[PDB]
């Protein structure tokens, strides 16, 4: 309202283009024919005139956006085009659905009705639905902020009491020794994964409880545990639709770990509540007779008391309950507790992101990861914090240690005033940031992730230092981790596997010849993990094809070499060959099976003026390493082609575009960017210190095309590609991308998430200037200089030179 | 100096500041209050409580953007107007406003009850203008266990500890303790500890709060606790899990810390007669003190002898030795200083030709399943290339310094790091410690080349276990480690998952030297000196009290290989080992 008072002239243009647009409406529907449309002259110069007043509209309207924001606390989270597409398609409603992912955690979208003015519920992005209790009407005409307001104390309710309906048919499941897979079944399909996840935890947590207020019933605790262990391996063994089985995993990870849990307070002698071998463990209550819906769970540790937020999460990926990631829960609830920031800290790939992600997931809390680089300014730092402060969610800023010792120093003074309002609010609350007071949530924590010594990064200052409880991990449990995720994807020899999977990949790790290119670390093992799981599973469904034993090592050993071999010099082949023999014995190895594709890029290569090969022909190599490259594009994001200067890594890439092209019928699109010709604020973005306005950079721009999808960008396979060098001054800003995050954070706080069918790929020459960071995100395909022999450039330039006349049957 | 100037000379610096005298007395009002620290301590908190004592009013600004500047300037003038304080955090990070800062202090004349307080690194960058200028003050670390403890108990407020019950005093006292200890074990790195940790004042603010919090929780307000009523492991698990271990790395350092913990937290339920150190060998200990009020520990205290040894730490007592001889020569540097205020590429040419005489040529020794002859090979080809690099630049720089031939930017490049007598990065292929000069790099490439033609004419005669191997002498001993493992479970037919290591003082291992322990028919046994040399290590790998010890590759302790497991003897103790630091290192 009052829009024509604030900006009269901004109100005079978008009468005239207002205007304009009237007329040309009625223009094209006077004529419906594309040709008739085309007739009248003047319409290109009349849609650029158009434009550019609406550009200059959008530009000097955008003072309106930081009013709009101050009355929904989570409408900072989204960027300003956006923001003005919501604000104008608030009417519309159902174009709303696609950014409803910045502004929740795991909403993706709503339920609504035909007559399109009542909410029915909210749906995550994988089909799970919660259906409200009470649904909002729109039927009142409020405005947007106040029925978003109302639908997320709707969520929140609605989660709360499904929750609790949840525990109570736990609880009463739990009273028998006994349990009927069938009603277990239906149980775990009735309610959410998390709202699963949490009743478990709640049962388990009250058993517990009841034992040790008293021998015999921790015995009967853990017989409990190990019957429904035993009943969800037996379940999992079999056909699952994909959202239950993500279900009984998550089940199944939680259950082993409440069994370890049980199995430690047993071997020790442990006779009241009170003490601190079970105070030390993550303890959760439920209070029924708690009037406040809200406040009817308490989740508690040593001395420290939380209330779960209720905030929809979807289903997203529970973590291995590892000693090193409860010692971290520890740390950072005692740290929560002191009203004190956490600080994990260490080298790259011991999961500590990922950690804090689970413990706010964990807790019910909204957490947002930031890359944070140079360009994170103190104003943009005040924005995003303030954002936080309103929304009341947590921050999880990784790689803190490059962001410009100065500007380090004066956002140590905003998180200095963020504690100190908490602390007034552990005893209309607010603090001062960027020069305004800001009301602050009690759910606030702010989370920093350093890998200190990684590219020569800044240090913090003392000041800012004394303001986060520190936490080393270096040694992940990845014993622990593969046999729980082996044991929950479902495999009767999953220990022994662990077994001998890990210590595997400890001598693979120190025998191997020393590259710049080369991880064997806990990301490097969850992937192996997590494509040997869907190898076994496109197995089973290949053999039942045509219960029964599958030889679980074959299906270990193919995942694995699917995806080391790829990264391996020529040198490295036969030892990790001999160190797979020395492992498994009976290992034995297959591989082909791609006759398809292998014809088509045949087809391709003799097009385009190419040399094929076989397998030991003369292109054998070079066809081997396309077919490792394609594999290495369905089971991975982040892909290097790494090798000398002339090792065909071009043309494979583009022949496996085209070959793709061809076998699925789906156009591929593919961007070639330098990051090094361009400068990164040109690659990335500028923003501009004088007013807080955002440029794309060219990065940046295709992405928000291909999000965008104006002209159909999702249904194609785009494919981006840095034809250049790589160093950490700007590869470290996709340290995001290329993680379970899957997004892009820019200094203005808008988060771009990237959509499934783009890989991002690199063209590097050398590794000796990239971090582990970056190495470990990729997944690595070493094109050696023999894979493209002279005899092959020969016959290309002999076919070029017979074909395709110079001057372009001729003389 | 005691006996020239009188025994209570420096006895002033032991104590801890009196900030409070010096701001409101000898600092003028237009001279800014400096206050240095090194790296990992912060002063803000010591000005902070000083103006809550105070009762006065400070606005805190930390320098480093343009609005932080506005406000600086903003609150300087304020203060010089009406009379309030200004602080001004991280001011090394802009010498190029600390300049004009400086000026514009001179330029004007404050009021009375006003000052400044500057706190920065001690950095270079920082204006010799502004240091002149200012009052400086030097934030360190407190010297010896006793200043450490009086610090400790200065800081924290007597109302803290005096609040009911009464063992908080003595549980405030044990933390102090346990806090210096570790804190001066941080200066006899890496024997104290593995690691330069940042042990500060923060981790004493958490531990005295946890403290206060766990003793509430267990007290309703009574007067008094009985010792086996504390819970003693909830502090331990979570000083040695949240606050201490927080910053912890190693699996050593953190059994290091549990057994700290351990030994002190328990005090046999607060009984009397416990012994806190074992300060010298023959008859002399340190005791707990019997009182129970904070007054009588302050006491206690301060009536700490004057000498301190650093086996009050659990350190051996000639781990200051070589640190202490390097102070005492400095200062003799620093007094020469002192008083002394009141061609060159004929002799480089003549280097380049001594060094090169100790290195001759390599061999290479190429298709077998042994994974020792693959491991040797590999290791015999990167030594080979590594000489052969070497080599070429010798003769190179030779050939540049007299000869025909022009210098290019490499060469150069060489020359110059030669001529300044530090590696140069193309040479620095394996492992160095610390950056150890050409000089003694070269003779450890001279001890490689040697051990890898030994290697090649011993696998140019199965032949290659009988061999003894340096374990210092290799590019990579984790990959021999590995090999060896693999060699053996190859040829017994075994499970690479289940082999474990036995070590007896069946492959031959030298080099491997003790860190103040000795050895007598695979039995430990502490001892004074600073290293023994392990004649020959023999490694069995079998598939099925005891110390555990690290093997580390070089003095500074920054690489581990594997870890050993030796009888310990029978008057010995596990927790002394492992509080007097013993390891095993491969080179020397
Ligand atoms: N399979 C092949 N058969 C025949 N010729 C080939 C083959 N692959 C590549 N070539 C030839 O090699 C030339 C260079 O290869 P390509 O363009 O793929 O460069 P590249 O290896 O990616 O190098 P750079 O990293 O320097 O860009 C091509 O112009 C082409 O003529
Ligand atoms: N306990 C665990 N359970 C399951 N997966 C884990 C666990 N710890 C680490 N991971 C996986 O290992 C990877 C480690 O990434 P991480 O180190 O968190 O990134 P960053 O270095 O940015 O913090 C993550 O992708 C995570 O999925
Ligand atoms: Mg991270
Ligand atoms: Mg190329």
């Amino acid at each position: 309202a009052d829009i024509k008072h604030l900006l009269p002239v901004e109100t005079q243009r978008f009468q005239s283009i207002s205007t304009e647009f009237l007329a040309l409406m009625k223009k094209v529907s006077k004529s419906p024919l594309v040709m008739d449309v085309l007739n009248i002259q003047g319409v290109q110069r009349s849609l650029e005139r158009l434009a550019d007043l609406l550009g200059k509209i959008q530009k000097a309207l955008g003072e309106y956006l930081e009013r709009e924001r101050s009355s929904f606390p989570r409408f900072y989270f989204v960027g300003d085009e956006d923001l003005l597409e919501i604000i104008g398609n608030s009417k519309n409603v159902a174009k709303l659905q696609k950014h409803f992912k910045k502004m929740f955690a795991g909403v993706s979208s709503i339920i609504l009705n035909e007559d399109n003015s009542v909410v029915l519920g909210i749906s995550s992005r994988e089909g799970e639905e919660v259906m409200f209790k009470t649904p909002v009407s729109i039927t009142e005409h409020p405005k947007i902020n106040e029925w978003l307001t109302l639908v997320e104390k709707e969520m929140r309710v609605t989660l709360a009491k499904l929750l609790a309906e949840s525990v109570t048919e736990v609880e009463i499941f739990g009273k028998a020794t006994s349990i009927d897979p069938n009603t277990y079944i239906t149980w775990i399909d009735k309610y959410q994964a998390q709202l699963v996840v949490l009743s478990a935890q709640i049962a388990w947590s009250e058993n517990v409880e009841t034992a040790l207020s008293s021998a015999a019933p921790l015995h009967s605790v853990l017989s409990n545990v190990e019957v429904t262990l035993n009943v969800l391996a037996d379940s999992v063994l079999m056909e699952q639709p994909p959202l239950r089985r993500r279900k009984l995993e998550h089940l199944i990870t939680e259950l082993v770990h409440q069994r370890d849990v049980t199995r430690s307070l047993i071997k020790s002698k442990i006779d009241n509540a009170k003490s601190f071998e079970w105070l030390s463990q993550m303890r959760f209550y439920f209070d029924p007779k708690q009037t406040d819906v809200l406040q009817q769970l308490s989740i508690q540790m040593a001395n420290a008391k939380f209330n779960y937020g209720f905030e929809y999460l979807g289903v997203q990926d529970k973590l291995v309950q590892t000693p090193l990631t409860d010692r971290c829960y520890l740390t950072m609830t005692q740290a929560l507790e002191a009203r004190l920031g956490g600080s994990p800290f260490g080298p790259a790939g011991t999961g500590k992101t990922e950690s804090v992600k689970a413990l706010g997931h964990q807790l019910g809390r909204f957490v947002l990861v930031f890359n944070c680089d140079e360009t994170f300014d103190f104003q943009a730092m005040g924005r995003i914090f303030v954002g936080l402060c309103q929304v009341g969610a947590w921050g999880c800023f990784d790689e803190f240690n490059r962001l410009e010792e100065r500007m380090l120093s004066a956002v140590s003074q905003q998180v200095q005033c963020i504690q100190e309002a908490l602390r007034e609010h552990s005893n209309p609350i607010t603090c001062e940031l960027l020069n305004k007071q800001v009301k602050v949530s009690p759910d606030m924590a702010i989370f920093i992730t350093m890998n200190p010594g990684y590219a020569g990064r800044s240090n913090l200052p003392d000041n800012l230092k004394k303001l986060f409880r520190s936490l080393a991990m270096t040694k992940p449990d990845r014993q622990l981790i593969a046999q729980v995720m082996l044991y929950s994807q479902g495999f009767r020899t999953a220990e022994v596997l662990a077994n001998k999977i890990v210590p595997f990949f400890k001598l693979c790790d120190e025998q191997l010849s020393s590259q710049s290119h080369y991880d064997f670390g806990l990301r490097a093992l969850k992937s192996v993990l997590v494509s040997a799981g869907n190898v076994k599973r496109e197995r089973i469904q290949k053999i039942k094809r045509e219960a029964e034993n599958l030889p679980e090592q074959e299906i270990l050993i193919q995942s694995v070499c699917e995806t080391m071999v790829p990264k391996l010099v020529a040198e490295d082949i036969p030892l990790l060959f001999s160190l797979l023999s020395d492992v498994f014995p009976g290992v034995q190895y297959h591989r082909g099976e791609m006759t398809a594709l292998r014809e088509e890029l045949k087809k391709v290569c003799q097009e385009m003026y190419l040399t094929y090969g076989d397998g030991e022909e003369v292109g054998g190599m070079w066809v081997e390493k396309v077919l490792q490259l394609y594999q290495i594009t369905q089971i991975n994001h982040g892909l290097m082609m790494v090798g000398p200067s002339g090792s065909g890594k071009s043309m494979a890439w583009r022949v496996l575009l085209k070959a793709l092209e061809r076998l699925e019928g789906v156009e591929g699109v593919a961007h070639i960017i330098d990051p090094k010709a361009i400068s990164k604020d040109h690659l990335y973005g500028t923003l501009d210190p004088n007013t807080r306005e955002w440029t794309d950079g060219l990065f940046t721009h295709v992405l928000r095309k291909i999000i965008d999808s104006v002209r159909g960008e999702l249904q194609k396979r785009q494919w981006i590609v840095f034809d250049g060098d790589v160093d950490p001054e700007w590869v470290e800003n996709l340290n995001s991308v290329l993680d379970d995050n899957k997004l892009l954070t820019l200094p203005n706080g808008e988060r771009l998430s990237l959509p499934p069918n783009v890989r991002i790929m690199f063209e590097v020459q050398d590794l000796k200037y990239a971090t582990l960071a970056t190495v470990s995100r990729c997944g690595m395909v070493w094109f050696s200089e023999d894979v493209l022999s002279t005899d092959m450039i020969f016959n290309n330039f002999l076919a070029r030179l017979r074909s395709i006349p110079l001057d372009e049957a001729s003389p | 100096v005691s006996t020239n100037l009188g025994e209570s000379f420096m006895s002033i610096m032991e104590q801890p500041l009196d900030l409070t005298h010096i701001v409101g007395t000898e600092v003028k009002p237009n001279t800014p209050v400096l206050m240095c620290s090194v790296p990992g301590y912060d002063a803000s908190g010591h000005v902070e409580d000083l103006a809550a004592e105070q009762n006065t009013q400070i606005t805190s600004i930390a320098i480093g953007s343009a609005e932080g500047f506005n406000q600086a300037d903003k609150a300087i003038n304020t203060a010089v107007k009406s009379g309030r304080w200004v602080m001004l955090k991280n001011v090394h990070l802009a010498p190029g406003w600390l300049m004009q800062l400086e000026k514009k202090l001179h330029s004007l004349q404050p009021h009375a009850c006003f000052r400044l307080f500057l706190t920065m690194e001690i950095n270079p960058k920082v204006p010799v203008n502004l240091l002149r200028a200012g009052r400086i003050f030097v934030f360190e670390p407190p010297p010896g266990v006793k200043a450490n403890m009086l610090r400790t108990f200065s800081s924290i407020p007597v109302s803290r500890i005096c609040k009911s019950p009464n063992e908080r005093a003595r549980l405030y006292f044990l933390l102090a303790w346990f806090h210096a200890i570790i804190q001066e074990r941080l200066r006899y790195a890496p024997l104290g500890w593995s690691k330069k940790y940042e042990f500060g004042e923060s981790d004493l603010r958490s531990a005295c709060d946890t403290v206060d919090t766990w003793l509430d929780d267990t007290a309703k307000g009574r007067q008094n606790i009985s010792p086996d009523k504390i819970p003693w492991s909830a502090l331990k698990t979570l000083m040695a899990q949240s606050i201490y271990g927080g910053r912890v790395d190693n699996e050593f350092d953190q059994r290091l810390l549990n057994t700290f913990l351990e030994r002190l937290f328990t005090t046999r339920s607060f009984d009397s007669e416990f012994k806190l150190a074992c300060k010298v060998d023959g008859h002399k200990d340190i005791q707990m003190p019997d009182g129970i009020r904070r007054e009588e520990f302050v006491q206690w205290v301060e009536l700490l002898p004057d000498t301190q040894t650093p086996s009050w730490l659990g350190l051996p007592n000639n781990a200051e030795r070589v640190l202490l001889t390097t102070q005492g020569v400095d200062m003799i540097s620093k007094m020469l200083k002192m008083q002394m205020l009141e061609t060159l590429h004929t002799t480089a040419s003549n280097w380049l030709h001594l060094i090169p005489q100790t290195l001759s040529h390599l061999k290479r020794t190429e298709n077998i399943k042994d994974p020792l002859f693959r491991f040797f090979e590999r290791e015999v080809k990167m030594g080979a290339k590594l000489l052969q690099d070497v080599r070429q630049d010798l003769a190179d720089v030779v050939q540049v310094c007299e000869g025909k031939k022009k210098q290019t930017n490499y060469l150069r490049t060489l020359i110059n790091e030669l001529v300044k007598g530090i590696l140069p990065r193309s040479w620095s292929h394996y492992t160095v410690p610390a950056g150890m000069t050409v000089i003694q790099w070269v003779s450890d490439f001279s001890e490689r080349i040697k051990q890898l033609q030994n290697i090649s004419l011993a696998a140019a005669s199965k032949e290659l276990k009988n061999i003894h191997v340096c374990l210092g002498g290799l590019f990579v001993p984790e990959a021999y480690i590995t090999a060896t493992r693999q060699y053996v479970a190859q040829a017994n037919s075994w499970s690479l998952e289940e082999l474990c290591l036995e070590v007896n003082v069946s492959f031959g291992v030298t080099g491997l030297k003790l860190q103040g322990a000795t050895c007598n028919n695979n039995k430990l046994s502490l001892s004074n000196a600073i290293s023994t040399a392990l004649p020959l290590t023999q490694l069995r790998w079998v598939k099925q009290s005891v110390v555990t010890l690290p093997v580390y590759l070089n003095f500074t302790r920054a690489d581990l290989i594997f870890t050993v497991d030796f009888e310990i003897a029978t008057k010995e103790d596990p927790r002394s080992f492992y509080e007097r630091g013993v390891a095993v290192l491969c080179t020397e």
